[PDB]
């Protein structure tokens, strides 16, 4: 009743493996989703991959622009990523214009919220920095905070910082909270003193996002402030890289450690709730054969931009299956790209929930140190987005 | 300052919020 | 003695006529310049012009890329515009990325400054923003002034008062002159009255850019505050219609018309210099009418960019040609763009001189109330970027 459909796909992500989301980390994911895929669609049906270097700028635009030029005027069915926001935005902008679906596992900032004209066709698996936001506040809501100052390293570059405290002013500033603003370029030398300095001065809850290692000597400064133990409540944003949001967060193996565990008594470092189940070990595995296989010194496993990618692929089918239902083609971007959103689906990780705008729904929790005196850190408490419900744990 | 050291991205989409030292 | 040359161009500009310059009003001035170009181009010579809208925004890089697309990977060989800031940065850096010259009398913004890669293949033919900044720093340096609020409407959409100040604030920075910072979105409601405490908090010298109107209003409020008696020194960028003074920018046929008056006296109006002759006004008139038998009023003297496009013409034209007689091709973008740079011509009004970045300089002249009584408004001093001398009008 339908002949071996053939999708050809475009992923633009960096190259470069200095990032979590770089080609080689990714390209694994992707092909698991791909054979429990080709393995829902017409038989035969194929996925022509194209894996193409986004150089985290640019490069995303020059390359799928160069692509349909030369060969004819044909565009990808559809088109993985850029992660990187100023990469993505123009992707994002004439994926919209030539009606093509494109996913990603990034394009976190505020921006790309508004979807009624230019980011139409893009559906964000992976929770943005709004939903990360919508989380502080209920986290505030229940501790009666109302207040906070907003320190974030700005390298006025890739700005993952800065788009990132972006989140959570968008969500204070349209409820009521008040906010300090403070920016650096951690790029430079750090005046870590007028930072401190203007910390004790703005607000008694500080919200930061900057380098592990950057937060780490801020956190030494103010100790050498007295401004821990009680006095200020410090919060870091560390969603992805597991090396930094991993217990002991403030050992370094370094002469600092002692002082260094001390000030984090009063640090809270929020990160993404992770759900497993038994297929999930397998993909882990998979995954991390290629990886290691590919010579990449093996990180530790699947971060979030893996494991969403993989997500992506089983939720474009989800809703090719369905434009290709009502009597539609795997042109139909604007279509399918509706048929991504509002709806809940099994990923390799448990269920997962992109809300009516095409944003993935969120969940979080909070890391702080339960034992001042070993330094035991431990989650206090998840939210949870869909339900939008804040939890400290017994 | 709300423009800090530079902003050298200008034309990408970037104004939904500022900065300042 | 060299084949007939086919020199296809493309302008994309807004057809919005709203804009001053619009496709509707440029378009005269490029076939004024192009008529006056053949008789530097071998005889038979002829430019194919294409007319694009660009909205002001994302259609600019939109039909470029289906333009080229639909031609199999064919490009122009010129492309003039985008003036809008968000639109030229993607075109710029594609005709980069293609070797394409682009010549525009807008994409004034200061992150157009460097040229090393990204915007390579950008030539501004109007004076920058951070052109407009050094005027400033020379006005200062002669009052010996070295302190400044910054107050400016900042749309989020189109911000070009922010962008005009961000050229001040970047060279102010540089120098070592303090600044302090203040923007509100005059499109929303208008709150005159945190504005003007603002001011009175921070410095007793003001810059700001706004539209005409808010100006006015911020400087009513100013004078019913007792600020305009001479303990501050205003003063607001107008770049582009400065053509109020000679009856009075205060002047509103307004039941404020008095307050105005008086409250300017403690203003002053930085423009651009224009000067005259005989060809400008046989030009003015002939473009003045085409628009008129158009639909569109047009200000007695064309504006910068309808100037400046008729110059990015003549530009051209003498970049191509010595760049043939050393046996290059019009294909040779970048060769072209370094012919248009660090050098000096004569334009439809007076001379033109683009600096070794590729970016014109600029003369600017600065208003100010010469009889309180009456409510007359001159040019007192003026300002030249090449030369670096400001001077007050003997
Ligand atoms: C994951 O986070 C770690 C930090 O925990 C990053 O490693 C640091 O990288 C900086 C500069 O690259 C070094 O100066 C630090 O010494 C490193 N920390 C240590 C001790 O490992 C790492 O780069 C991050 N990984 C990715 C892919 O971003
Ligand atoms: C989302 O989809 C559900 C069906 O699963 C439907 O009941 C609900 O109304 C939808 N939400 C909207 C209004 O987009
Ligand atoms: C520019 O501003 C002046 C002053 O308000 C106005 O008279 C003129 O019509 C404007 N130019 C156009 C037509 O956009
Ligand atoms: C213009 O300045 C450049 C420096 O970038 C210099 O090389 C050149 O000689 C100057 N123009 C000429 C040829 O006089
Ligand atoms: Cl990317
Ligand atoms: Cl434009």
């Amino acid at each position: 009743a339908l002949p071996p459909q053939k999708i050809e796909v475009l992923v633009l992500l960096p190259q470069d493996d200095s990032y979590l989301f770089s080609l080689t980390r990714v390209r694994p994911a992707i092909e698991y989703a791909l054979r429990s895929v080709e393995g829902l669609l017409p038989p035969g049906t194929r996925f022509q991959v194209a894996y193409e270097d986004s150089d985290c700028g640019n490069r995303a635009l020059f390359s799928l622009v160069d692509r349909v030029a030369a060969a004819r005027g044909a565009k990808p069915d559809l088109i993985l990523g850029p992660v990187c926001e100023y990469a993505a935005a123009p992707v994002a902008r004439l994926a919209s214009h030539w009606d093509l679906p494109m996913l990603s596992a990034g394009a976190l900032a505020a921006g790309f919220q508004h979807k009624d004209s230019e980011y139409s066709h893009l559906t964000r698996v992976a929770p943005a920095y709004a939903k990360m936001g919508e989380m502080m506040l209920a986290l505030f809501r229940h501790h009666h905070w109302s207040r906070a100052a907003l320190v974030y390293s700005d390298d006025k570059l890739e700005r993952n910082c800065y788009f990132t405290l972006e989140g959570v002013h968008e969500v204070f500033q349209e409820e009521g909270l008040h906010t300090s603003i403070y920016s650096f370029d951690e790029t430079k030398d750090l005046d870590l003193e007028d930072i401190v300095r203007n910390i004790q001065a703005s607000e008694r809850v500080v919200i930061m996002c900057a380098s592990s290692d950057t937060i780490r000597s801020i956190m030494l400064v103010a100790h050498r402030h007295g401004m821990t133990s009680g006095d200020y409540a410090f919060f870091n944003i560390e969603l992805f890289n597991s090396s930094s949001y991993g217990d002991g967060s403030w050992k370094r193996g370094d002469k600092h450690d002692f002082e260094a565990k001390q000030a984090y008594s009063s640090l809270q470092t929020v990160t993404l709730l992770r759900t497993v189940k038994p297929e999930f070990e397998k993909f882990s595995m998979e995954v991390k054969s290629s990886v290691e296989k590919q010579g990449l010194n093996m990180e530790d496993y699947v971060n979030m931009f893996v494991e969403g990618f993989h997500d992506a692929i089983l939720l474009y089918v989800l809703a090719l299956h369905e434009v290709l239902r009502a009597g539609y083609s795997k042109k139909d971007g604007g279509k399918i790209i509706q048929q991504t959103w509002n709806r809940t689906f099994e990923g390799i990780a448990g269920q997962v929930s992109i809300d009516a705008n095409g944003d993935r729904y969120g969940d979080f929790s909070v890391i702080a140190m339960t034992d001042v005196e070993a330094g035991t850190q431990e989650v206090i408490g998840d939210y949870f987005g869909k339900e939008g419900r804040f939890e400290m744990r017994p | 300052s709300c423009f800090g050291g530079r902003m050298d991205r200008i034309g990408a989409q970037s104004g939904l919020g500022c900065n300042s030292f």
